[PDB]
């Protein structure tokens, strides 16, 4: 009877068990009908456990049993291309998965001495993100905005852009309707990105426990590649739904709340999860794999998603999460509805890694663009109550307008390093000063097309290496002048 | 006589933007106040 | 194997059973000697169960004997429920005889899995010119209805029911969550005045009911719509079903009232902790499967005129389209009164509808907005300053505004006009021709109250 | 004797002893067969105490055995801790063997008395224009930086370390409380690349650790700094000490996370009822006495950009110089985003800094206040109707807020521009010239991201 | 015809009784069924058909239809039309008549604010003239 | 003449002590008798008559009166003088001296705001000139 008990109380997905004396903290408990639970409160004479499934088939007087193991999920390369739930059980109907290992769900991130600085770029395909808010391997970057602003599109484009770089991807959906998940899966499958991607789903009809536990399972799945010298990338969709579910569980557990009725430890819930994404050094890899892999570094990149109300970035949870990650991308409705897509706010978005996470040519060319854009925004906002304008103000305003119109892109249309480099060089050297404001997009498209048509080896060389030299710059300038002289747009 | 009306129309547009922002701030404060009062009432009830 | 009442507090009743006969969650119990059904809400231990009474609790007392059914609340389903009126328990209240069918279906059921989802996003054709072009629908989606009384909402409901029964040979279900008895009686006699009563079922929940009834009345209509969707004719085609919810805001309010009655700690602005989960579990059974599809239309009321409030935001988390009715349009006699510039749908996207449909919609919206802008200058500074393309835009915008009205099938009894059901392909042709300037000589009155472009041609050749 | 675990809830555990061996309030206990250490918090009677674990409680079960040590948590001190990295318990985490000392000190002790207090009587320059002009530092005082998320606390702290600690002749202690591990690794490798690793000691407990580690991690660094302060040499004087603390707010947050499980009632917005007492207990130890001096810099987090929140409001009264960062300035591209109308210092009086400095600061603040006053009437109405003096004030204030920006040495990665260091004499010269009116023809673009006024002149001429 | 003097005082008394009976409070300590308190009272004002009267009186009254009309009154403080009980009540009725202090203080005796006062029944409840 | 430098911190300490003893809290979690706490302390400052001094000293002091003036200090949050604690002290005391941040930052030092500063004793506590 040391590992047996009976259910005493059932309410709202939380049950009370009496008898599990040799029960551990976080241990898995199996019920009579084949369901599983997780211990949370080891009271003096009772145990409180949440049910990982449908609790409607549980009644007082049933049997409970301890298994002697903590929560764990399968891991490996066999999970690529499949669709699973929070416990790793398949839901796509293609049959069982045959992963050879398991891995605990709750862990602690590696310490200070085992890490390594971020210096390898990661390309999302967007011209504004790459040259204003760069992302590197091991970095954690936040996508924040209002509803229907284009966050999932950015995440899916970032996943798609990794076709050639050979890094693995994981997509976690929390609190979403099934139809949206099916549509996203279809779009991923058509483009071929499903060949190296895993999907974890916790729909809006699932219990709060699974929506609260899914991101940890996704991170555990994604850490398989980091510990063995490879690279991965994980996306958390609607990380606020996890906070909502945790708040529901805590409130149903009758615990005093704080701001906006959230629990006291709402910061720890996110800090414990987002700290696992990092870059480890060669020594850590060698110690982990016992010398099987040497001279290799692992990494794990994260792109959490959070939604705000009426563009209020000063709320409790947005600020709680901004203070954890290494930067943020802010999407604003005012620019979105006005036709500026993607609607990246230059003054609010920032990256903490900086220019060390991009190639040499892009780092050299794109310096001080974001601060200049913010200054232009402030000056344009202020310059509505005056009519006498000096030369410097007019020049700054008309350069800011061109820079703003340059950063406009379409979804499902990635850019290369060479295209961004040549466009940034054209903008920086004042070759678009005499171009009318409403023909900037046509000018950019025509310039890219002609440069690819007539200067293929240069574009290829810039694409492979991404280096900067005097002869390369001279060739770029000569090509730009040749396009300006002859070609028409 | 033809510039005064420009002045007044600009002033009216600015006033409309002002009241929009003020309404947003008011709604935020109202929600905060309701939450605080409910929390205070519940805390007082539990202490007995 | 029987229990008894041990505690009555308001609408919350505690029942104690024997330790080897305790019922399960959401089961329905029967009080012996009376007519009261108790629904299990949670267990407490030692055989004690906390329930909720469906109806009024005056006259009950402790010690009464109660017996269990070992099943949830089951309502009658089938084709015999068409044209009838029932309450939350599936009992007639229209004084027209008992429901003939014997089939039953529990009101609590799991949502369809991920493998049962449809493999495409089709469109639902309505026949209304303004809806199908600017805020197109979609099978399995959810649509929110805005605007108060005085512009025509019930009439639009009649027209939608009639058109969906005519074209796609579908049925309809109407559930009233917290409805006024006077307005409900007026609506019922309005349907009976036309011949639409025989193709729609009603379940009614009124304001003067206990909050339990106002919470479990949408599930009955959901079950009936599910049965209507699932049944199949030869070759197993399936059916398309329309569900009407009186007001989802009152559904939320009943939810928080029941949560407060049960004694749970509130969250955010007074709301219950399980708001989003409840609304999702309600809206997760409305979807389009391989067999058929259930579509829902609900009225939305924004509390305190603040969209940031938790319940309107949780509502907007699921809505695929919003339809707003304005009193200004109704003031000009253009019916139905639907504002083109403020109605939105997620389906209006070149990927879903194609290239030409999206471009036509965007051009129409741009012309209307420019006309709205030029209105102020026309009114204030005089007509003389406006000529050439300004007046071209003015004339085209006026013609477009007139062209958005059409007669309805349910109003033919009053005014005699038979009404028209314009197909989608006809509207695009007409609007594209109008935008190109081909009909620049036709007078404005020829675009009034007409079905399709051919009717405009006939009216122009007559007038 | 030994006790046994009877209940565990999250990070809070309670043990039951015999009636004759109950440990004291702040004793340390060890769980047999495990590497888990517990610290007593309360005595509940009947031989039961309530403790807080210093690690993860996974795999812990009721009925284990616990032995007491009859002493508080003791950590090593002395010169053997220089160049090493330690955790909350004083264990090395740098993979470089054990610590080579034997002296130990408890982490809990009383604050110095009133008689052993000293007065700071020395200025300290930094090379930052706004801080030097409007918020001077004092050798031996306390400094705090207030700001929201992502406004520049860490960058300013690193720049202060670069400007001050490098040219220092003494020792230093750095404590990390609930910050990013990447920042700690970067700082360690930056110090190791140069040859200043032999003058600093580091303690690290970050945001990935249980609340027990984050609760008590500041006391270890405080104890090390205290030992270094009260250290003398035979025929050798004492040494000055610099102390750096990162996000002291996480200490109070960790105190909040465990208040409810200890059995208390919440106050204010969900805070613990002992906020001020447990803030003051720690704050009164960071001070300079007759025997030795300490210069400290702390970073204070402001939740939800609310300076009225109880934690920063309580913290405000424990500092001599307060620097406040605002998001409005940061979003405009001005770095460092220091608010000049909310930053004060006790050194800003004419008896300490002289007449000229005081007059310059007062005039600058007056001009900024006047411009902030005029903003509203400038915005809603036009600018023509203003008085000429108001136009001059507006232009001067805009140029003044332009001139407070400066490129840092540690920010070269973000912008690509080299850093600048400005002596305060040039700052006073430039601001006096600006207020006099000598530069009324220079465009306001020439004042952005420069050093002295000579760079302003050169940049304007080049324009 | 029935006149309810002020339903707000009834709500206040109900809140006091509920609190004294230790029921779980909601917003502003009101119990969870204030809407149930007002809506079920206002639903008893109705016009019944002749068949209902004939059934009730067992044929004693043949061709008559009964009725009952209500005129509830609610008070505000400086135009706070968004409080709990007033909104609960406004959601239930079939029309509203607004009176403001700035009109009575000015010197308007009727003091009816026609801007936001409407009747849903409308012209059907009038005579020809 | 006595001076208390912060009654707010005394109120905070009293609130901590009261909450640790499990007494029912009220608005802003303060206990019910904070007003009593401040009033029974501030009522002890006044002027006494010569008969009281004669009776207390048993004839040692004959023709003199005594007095005790109080100067409490209260700190507000962002100029919000409508909080729970400051209102009680404002009601208890006779006069108030308000200092403003905008005046202080504008060069007016001291920052006395004469618009809302009163002294109920008035000219009766002044020299003739
Ligand atoms: N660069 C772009 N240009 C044009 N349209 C775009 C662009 N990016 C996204 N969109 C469109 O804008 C809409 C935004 O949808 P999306 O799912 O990306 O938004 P979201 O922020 O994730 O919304 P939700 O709140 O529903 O999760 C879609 O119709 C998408 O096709
Ligand atoms: N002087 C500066 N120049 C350029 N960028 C800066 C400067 N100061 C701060 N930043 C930007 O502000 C961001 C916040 O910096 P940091 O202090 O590390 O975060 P926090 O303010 O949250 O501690 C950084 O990512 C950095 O890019
Ligand atoms: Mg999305
Ligand atoms: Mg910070």
């Amino acid at each position: 009877a040391k590992n047996e008990g009976t259910i005493v109380m059932v309410s709202d997905g939380i049950v009370r068990i009496h008898g599990l004396a040799d029960a551990m903290y976080g241990e898995m408990i199996e019920f009579d009908g084949g369901l599983f639970g997780m211990a949370l409160n080891l009271e003096q004479d009772s145990v409180g456990a949440v049910v990982l499934g449908n609790y409607l088939s549980l009644q007082e007087g049933q049997k409970a049993r301890c298994t002697g193991r903590v929560l764990e999920v399968p891991v490996g390369p066999e999970l690529l291309g499949r669709v699973v739930d929070a416990l790793g059980n398949p839901i796509d109907g293609k049959g069982p998965i045959d992963a050879k290992l398991t891995d605990a769900v709750e862990k602690v991130a590696p310490g200070v001495i085992w890490r390594q600085s971020v210096d390898q770029p990661v390309q999302t395909g967007y011209k504004s993100v790459d040259t204003m808010i760069p992302v590197g391997r091991g970095q954690r970057e936040l996508i924040i905005g209002d509803r229907q602003t284009g966050k999932t599109a950015m995440a899916i484009d970032a996943i798609i852009a990794q076709k050639n770089s050979g890094i693995k991807c994981v997509y976690v959906a929390i609190g979403q309707k099934q139809s949206t998940i099916a549509n996203v899966v279809r779009k991923l499958e058509e483009t071929g990105a499903m060949a190296y991607t895993t999907v974890v789903a916790a729909a809006a009809a699932d219990p709060a426990a699974m929506q609260y536990l899914a991101p940890y399972s996704g991170c555990t799945m994604g850490e398989y590649f980091r510990d063995r010298g490879e690279d991965a990338l994980i996306i958390y969709d609607d990380l606020s739904k996890q906070a909502v579910a945790y708040r529901q569980i805590s409130l149903l557990l009758r615990r005093p709340p704080g701001r906006e009725a959230y629990p006291g430890d709402v910061f720890y819930l996110h800090s414990r999860l987002l700290e696992r994404a990092s870059r480890v050094s060669a020594e850590y890899v060698e110690k982990f794999t016992n010398g099987a892999v040497t001279g290799k570094t692992g990494s794990l990149t994260a792109l959490p998603i959070i939604e705000t109300q009426a563009g209020d970035v000063s709320a409790f949870v947005p600020t709680n999460v901004i203070s954890i990650t290494d930067g943020q991308i802010f999407l604003e409705t005012s620019l979105f509805n006005a036709g500026i897509r993607p609607a990246v706010n230059a003054g609010i978005s920032v990256s903490r890694v900086g220019g060390s996470a991009q190639t040499k040519i892009i780092k050299k060319l794109s310096g001080g663009i974001r601060t200049a854009l913010a200054q232009y925004r402030e000056l344009a906002a202020f310059a509505q109550f005056a009519s006498d304008l000096d030369e410097a103000t007019r020049k700054q305003l008309e350069h800011g307008q061109r820079v703003t119109e340059l950063m406009k892109q379409k979804q499902y249309a990635p850019y290369s390093i060479a295209d961004q480099a040549v466009s940034v060089y054209a903008s920086n050297e004042g070759y678009m000063a005499d171009v009318e404001v409403k023909k900037i997009v046509d000018f950019d498209a025509a310039l890219i097309a002609y440069f690819r048509s007539e200067y293929a080896p240069l574009m290829k060389q810039i694409d492979e290496t991404g280096d900067y030299n005097k002869d390369i710059e001279a060739a770029i300038k000569a090509g730009i002048e040749s396009f300006k002289a002859t070609q028409t747009y | 006589q033809s510039a005064r009306m420009v002045a007044m129309k600009a002033a009216t547009d600015n006033a409309g933007q002002l009241i929009k922002d003020l309404q947003l701030i008011y709604n935020k404060l109202r929600q905060a106040a309701i939450t605080q009062e409910i929390s205070e009432i519940v805390g007082g009830a539990a202490a007995v | 194997s029987s229990g008894r009442i041990i505690q009555i507090i308001g609408a919350v009743i505690d029942v104690e059973f024997e330790r080897t006969s305790v019922p399960k969650i959401y089961d329905a119990l029967q009080v012996d000697g009376t007519e009261t059904t108790l629904e299990v809400q949670q267990q407490l231990g030692d055989g004690v169960v906390r329930t909720i009474a469906m109806g009024s609790t005056e006259g009950l007392k402790r010690g009464l004997t109660v017996t269990s059914t070992n099943a949830p609340i089951s309502v009658p389903v089938g084709t015999a429920t068409l044209g009838r009126i029932m309450d939350v328990l599936g009992r007639p209240i229209d004084e027209a005889g008992p429901v003939a069918t014997e089939e039953r279906l529990p009101i609590h059921r799991q949502a369809p899995s991920y493998a049962e989802q449809a493999a495409s996003t089709d469109l639902l054709e309505t026949g209304i010119k303004v809806i199908d072009l600017l805020c197109p629908f979609a099978k399995g989606g959810k649509v929110g209805l805005f605007g108060g009384a005085g512009v025509g909402k019930t009439v639009n409901m009649m027209e939608l029911i009639n058109n969906i029964a005519k074209a796609h040979s579908g049925l309809s279900v109407f559930a009233g969550v917290g409805e006024r008895t006077r307005e409900g009686n007026d609506f019922y006699h309005e349907m009976k005045d036309s011949n639409v009563l025989d193709k729609v079922a009603m379940v009614y929940g009124q304001m003067n009911e206990p909050p339990g009834n106002r919470l479990r009345v949408a599930l009955t209509g959901l079950t009936m719509a599910e049965y209507f969707r699932d049944e199949k004719d030869e070759n197993g085609k399936g059916r398309d079903v329309l569900l009407f919810v009186d007001n989802i805001y009152r559904y939320t309010l009943a939810g928080t009232e029941v949560s407060a009655l049960l004694g749970r700690m509130p969250s955010a602005v007074g709301y219950q902790p399980t708001l989003a989960e409840e609304m999702g579990v309600l809206q997760e059974r409305i979807t389009s499967t391989k067999s058929g599809s259930i579509t829902s239309i609900q009225a939305v009321y924004v509390p305190a005129d603040d969209l940031t409030d938790p319940s309107p935001a949780t509502t907007f988390a699921h809505l695929d389209a919003t339809v707003v009715l304005s009193r200004d349009i109704a003031s000009s006699g253009i019916y139905p009164a639907i504002d083109p510039l403020d109605s939105t749908s997620r389906q209006l996207d070149p990927l879903v509808v194609g290239q030409e449909h999206y471009e036509i919609a965007r051009a129409v919206q741009n012309v209307l907005q420019r006309y709205k802008e030029l209105k102020d200058i026309i009114a204030i500074l005089g007509m003389d300053e406006l000529a050439e393309e300004d007046k071209l835009v003015v004339y085209r915008a006026r013609k477009i505004q007139r062209f958005f009205s059409q007669p309805f099938h349910v109003a033919e009894v009053f005014t005699g006009a038979p009404g028209k059901l314009v197909p989608l392909k006809e509207t695009i042709r007409g609007f594209k021709g109008l935008l190109a300037g081909e009909y620049d000589h036709i007078p404005e009155q020829a675009f009034y109250m007409v079905g399709g472009i051919d009717e405009v041609i006939a009216k122009a050749e007559k007038l």
